């Protein structure tokens, strides 16, 4: 529906090469230092003042594993994205009150992180499919908001 | 400062049951007499409001028209039921809220939630599915949405429900349940040369359907091939020797580890309640063909 | 009126109470007890013939509070903000001063128009969205007499808007809260970090800043002879004695385009009322510059009252 | 809000880009076109085919302007005065498209030059590109 | 009885007071100011449910 | 004082616009020009408005401040100075592009095909106010091409290419247009067609072969 079968193959292929342990910590650490208004939500994770502390903090790295796994879980079936993220969207809307833009910002940083880790293999058609995936996830986690 | 967990402690003091939510201004009745607690906030850990923290003791800041009132779930005329199924233990779930019967949204429905509903209704919970069978979409207000339950609870009202009357989900999808003893479930292969090769046909409570090809693969195919006693699975297609009939109900599979003994042990398999027009029927050819 | 129950050996004369609906405040000199008389028109002693009035409540939101980033407005803590959309869908904010009147900037009403365009051209096209989504039709668009020195414009609605929990005017202060260190809340309808107009109302606390380093950061110096345009965004803000500058927040948040007309609301904790201390005028700083320019409400308080009277 | 330590990284990182700046700008332009199809509406007559000479030519001039801005980091609005008027007063390019180009340019730099993109440099180069976009769009109406 | 004049965005709490009949004096200790309630029965705080009565 | 005059044109009813305001003369930037605006301009000039075109006839760019930019007129106006203009005396256009005004009585416009074996097929050529001209093929397509064939009465249009027979003289002033519905009968019925003021190095003279060849 959303993606062509050739587009789906490449997206699923690259997601195999990823190192879930380190990619999640990388993207979360970058967002907390590039856009430094998300440090407010992660005050439970300790010191986050300096970029090296943000990268070296164990808690954000562990939270990166949770973020990455949920992204992989969302990739399981695209039409279910409304129902897949309905449980998580409520947490981000009623308890933490995370603005929908931060979902779009984290996804954009994820594309940059994946491009940094891979290199030339981040073919422009490949990133186009990834952006379409990211846009849906940001919309799906925000569609709960009303 | 009235809270939902604050209301939970309140209805526990009456010992009747859980409350649907916290309500303000006492819309049902007018207050009377002096009041002792104002702007009351409670964490919910405390057994009673008396152990709960009070902003003021022996006084009230809200007037009798603004003072809160409590509406309780057990006091509300709530009763779960099943409508339009193959038997009395299958079909679309219904919740009577405020005297109006409504369905349950599909989003958030899990095998744990199906286990609770089967226990609540009264027929055995040996095998529980998360889909509605042979039923059509209902009309009314969807009173429950994103019902997330641990499974070991007496009723779904005590389970954490998002909100009464959210109705966010479309009325086409409604949560259903299939409470089965485990004897009626049967799986067979039809339309091929041998019993081990053909189209996967399921028969649950004497209702014949197929298996959708959403996540069907070789790994999920070993479960079926082993279950029929026909070795492992080689090919997802087969050679047609006869024409199978046409069925309207479909079984949907989430995921399987591949080491399961039977297809029924795979986690979160939905029976009916959905259509996959783009996808085709799932087929399989066992090695013992 | 309902018939009173019959009593033995008594003739009844009536005296009823008058109370204003919640979210409104009664305005009358007397208690409001209205006594029925032979002429059959109910009269209170102090109020006489005139009926008591129910006016809006100032700056008392149901849910008190605690753009690039900011905090999502989920509890509806800013019921005086009002979106304004121009011809090309260039949305902009606008605050709510009186029950019928709104406050914005002059440059908000010059979009797609000439710098000397009359009020008659602007009026038919401004689309206000006060409240959740309640569209409102306007009648008059008054500009300031000096639109080149104070970017302020008043808007008159056709009829008064009901004061619900999501619609509430914020009235003007009696003194000046523009003292360095006064942290104030700014609500915005403009661009976010991706420069797309926000679909949800956001807000951020910004502290007032010394108005010497703000001018030196923009106009080069406080001496008129040595002033040179060195605004790091390429557009010179309109700076004079009717302005104050507010820097970024702790987490490096500021206001980008489309946030003009918003209110620099401060919380008077002693009176628990929200007062408008400034109106955002130069919102083009975003994250490049370090100061946003706000038009002081007190300097225009005298002029606003005169226009409202007419 | 580029601090003096932030501008040092920007000049050093852009210096390591070297002569490949023109190709990097061209790749970012092509990358944004196919990823965000609505952007092509702003280029009416340009040939949008992959590897087009005009796209390569446009990328060279875009990277030329950015390299000029780095040398004039202290005074950006004057160094980008002509481009600000053309991009806002003539073509009326929506400011939302600028954040798309900046993201695509950063991705191109990150993919082609991964070793030098430490998180400290990533923030500094991001703040530099945000400063350029605001200057160009500051007179949009 | 005639309706009280209406006020914009305001509610009127109706109330009627009983004046004692001529040649009689109010036996009840209450003055007799009855106020309309949601239950349609007018009540004075002092007299309560019992209706006022005047004696010679 | 306001006075708009045509200069460097074939006649007094067609030429490059020149507007005086405050006492200083200047030219209008071509951006925002529309056929209706030119119709309003012809009313100021007094020339007949049976056929009106936005093109500029063989006129130079000149030298002067661009007083009016992005003028938007719809036709039912007394003069173009009444229509809203982007700023006064402020411009950001290139100095070469000047707003052109062409007013036609309706009889001067002629359409002919030359270079082919028959009159129905050949390179498209346009003669307006005894000025020879060709058609650039930017918008050129088969459905608008049927109008040229239909105007000449030579049936439908089959293909753009035509078999050369004799050579054709080269001209400088060039005509081009956006598109045509095809429902019409004359090329002048196509709206917003420019007559001169620009050149086509990317694009060449339009040709046709009609069915009646
Ligand atoms: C964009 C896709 C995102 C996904 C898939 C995601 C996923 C998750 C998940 C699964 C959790 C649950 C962790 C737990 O329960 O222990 C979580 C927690 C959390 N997330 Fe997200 N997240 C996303 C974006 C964000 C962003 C951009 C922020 C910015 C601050 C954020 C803030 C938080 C916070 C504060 C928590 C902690 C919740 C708690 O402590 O109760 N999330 N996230
Ligand atoms: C950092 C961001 C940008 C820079 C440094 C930049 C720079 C330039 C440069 C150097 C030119 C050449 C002008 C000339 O040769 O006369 C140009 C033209 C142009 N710009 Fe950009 N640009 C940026 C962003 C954008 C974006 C995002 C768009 C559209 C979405 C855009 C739209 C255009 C167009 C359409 C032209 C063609 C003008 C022509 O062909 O005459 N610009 N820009
Ligand atoms: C469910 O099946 C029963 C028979 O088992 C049938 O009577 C009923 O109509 C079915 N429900 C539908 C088709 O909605
Ligand atoms: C089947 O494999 C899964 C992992 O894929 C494992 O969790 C589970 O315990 C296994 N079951 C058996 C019976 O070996
Ligand atoms: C344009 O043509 C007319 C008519 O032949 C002529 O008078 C005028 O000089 C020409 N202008 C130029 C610049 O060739
Ligand atoms: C223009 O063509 C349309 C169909 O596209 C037709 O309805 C209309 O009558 C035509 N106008 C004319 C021939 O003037
Ligand atoms: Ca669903
Ligand atoms: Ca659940
Ligand atoms: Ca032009
Ligand atoms: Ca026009």
């Amino acid at each position: 529906v959303h993606l062509t079968p050739e587009e789906k193959s490449a997206v699923t292929a690259l997601w195999g090469k990823v190192n879930v342990d380190e990619v999640g910590g990388e993207a979360l650490g970058r967002l907390l230092v590039v856009y430094p208004w998300t440090q407010r939500f992660f005050e439970s994770f300790g010191d986050l003042s300096t970029p090296d502390a943000v990268m070296g903090n164990p808690k954000v790295k562990a939270h990166g594993k949770k973020v990455l796994g949920a992204f992989s879980d969302g990739l399981a079936h695209l039409d279910n994205l409304k129902g897949t993220f309905a449980t998580l969207s409520e947490l981000h809307c009623d308890k933490l009150h995370v603005d929908p833009e931060n979902f779009r910002l984290l996804g954009n940083v994820l594309v940059c992180v994946l491009a940094h880790h891979f290199g030339k293999e981040f073919t422009p058609p490949v990133q186009a499919a990834y952006q379409k995936v990211v846009a849906g996830v940001a919309n799906a986690l925000a569609h709960k908001y009303h | 400062n009235f809270n939902i967990d604050h209301a939970s402690v309140i209805c526990r003091q009456l010992e009747c049951g859980s409350a649907v939510s916290f309500s303000g201004s006492s819309n049902f009745g007018e207050g009377s007499g002096p009041i002792w607690f104002d702007d009351l906030i409670c964490n919910g850990n405390e057994s009673a409001l008396w152990n709960c923290k009070h902003q003021g003791w022996g006084k009230h800041n809200c007037d009798h028209a603004e003072d809160a009132g409590v509406i309780c779930s057990k006091g509300a005329d709530l009763s779960l039921r099943l409508v339009d199924g193959v038997t009395e233990c299958s079909g679309r779930l219904e919740v009577r809220f405020q005297g109006e019967w409504g369905t349950i949204c599909d989003d958030g429905w899990d095998s744990y939630d199906a286990a609770v509903a089967c226990k609540q209704l009264g027929c055995p919970t040996a095998v529980t599915a998360i889909g509605r069978v042979n039923a059509s979409k209902g009309f009314g207000h969807i009173w429950l949405d994103s019902v997330s339950c641990q499974g070991h609870e007496p009723a779904i009202w005590q389970c954490k429900h998002h909100e009464w009357g959210k109705h966010y989900c479309n009325h086409n999808e409604d949560a259903g349940v299939t409470c089965s003893d485990g004897s009626d479930l049967e799986l067979r292969l039809r339309g091929g040369g041998s019993r081990c090769a053909g189209t996967v046909e399921v028969e649950i409570q004497r209702l014949l359907g197929k298996v959708c090809d959403r996540g069907w693969g070789l790994k999920e195919a070993d479960v079926v091939c082993r279950q029929l006693g026909c070795g492992s699975a080689l090919k997802t297609s087969y050679q047609v020797y006869s024409k199978i009939q046409a069925t309207n109900t479909w079984l949907f599979l989430s995921s399987c580890n591949g080491n399961e003994t039977s297809l029924w042990d795979c986690k979160n398999w939905q029976w009916g309640g959905l259509t996959c027009d783009h996808y085709e029927e799932a087929k399989i050819t066992c090695s013992a063909h | 009126c309902p018939k009173p129950p019959e009593i033995a050996h008594g003739y009844v004369e009536h005296s009823v109470r008058y109370q204003c609906k919640n979210y409104y405040k009664l305005r009358t000199e007397g208690d409001g007890v209205y006594t029925l008389n032979n002429e059959k028109q109910w009269i209170n002693k102090a109020v006489g013939d005139k009926l008591p009035e129910c006016e809006a409540v100032c700056g008392k939101p149901k849910n008190p509070a605690n753009i690039l980033g900011g905090h999502l407005d989920a509890k509806g803590s800013f019921p005086w903000q009002a979106k304004m959309v121009s011809h090309h869908n260039l949305t902009t904010g606008a605050t709510l001063i009186n029950e019928q009147w709104l406050l914005t900037t002059a440059k908000n009403l010059f979009l797609n128009h000439s710098e000397n365009a009359t009020a008659k051209d602007i009026a038919p096209t401004l689309t206000l969205y006060v409240g959740k989504k309640q569209l409102v039709e306007i009648e008059k668009v008054v500009l300031h007499p000096n639109y080149s020195q104070v970017d302020i414009g008043l808007i008159k609605l056709k009829q008064k808007v009901s004061v619900n929990e999501r619609v509430m005017p914020i009235c003007l202060p009696s003194k000046d809260y523009a003292e360095v260190g006064r942290v104030g809340y700014v609500s915005g309808w403009g661009r976010n970090a991706n420069f797309k107009f926000t679909d949800h109302l956001k807000y951020v606390m910004l502290p007032v800043a010394d108005q010497d380093q703000c001018i030196r950061h923009y106009e080069g110096s406080t001496v008129p002879e040595k002033k040179t345009p060195k605004s790091p965004v390429g557009v010179q803000p309109i700076l004079n004695e009717h302005t104050f500058c507010a820097g970024m927040s702790k987490y490096q948040e500021d206001t980008c385009y489309g946030d003009a007309g918003s209110a620099f609301a401060v919380h008077d904790l002693e009176e628990d009322t929200w007062y408008a201390t400034g109106i955002l005028s130069f919102d083009k700083s975003c994250a490049v510059a370090e100061y946003g320019v706000y038009v002081k409400v007190t300097s225009i308080q005298d002029w606003v009252q005169k226009t409202i009277a007419e | 809000v580029l601090s003096p330590a932030d501008k040092t990284n920007v000049k050093a990182a852009w210096g390591k880009v070297g002569a490949h700046a023109g190709e990097y700008g061209a790749e970012a332009l092509e990358r944004m076109f196919l990823s965000f199809p609505t952007t092509k509406t702003y280029f009416p007559h340009f040939d949008l085919s992959h590897g087009s000479a005009q796209v390569k030519g446009h990328g060279k001039k875009v990277a030329d302007a950015l390299t000029n801005a780095v040398a004039h980091v202290d005074d950006m609005p004057n160094a980008l005065s002509a481009l600000s008027d053309l991009h806002a007063h003539k073509l009326r390019v929506d400011p939302v498209n600028f954040k798309l180009l900046s993201h695509c340019l950063l991705v191109t730099l990150a993919a082609h030059l991964p070793a030098e993109f430490t998180p400290a440099v990533h923030a500094s180069l991001d703040k530099f590109l945000a400063s350029v976009s605001t200057v160009l769009t500051s007179k949009y109406r």
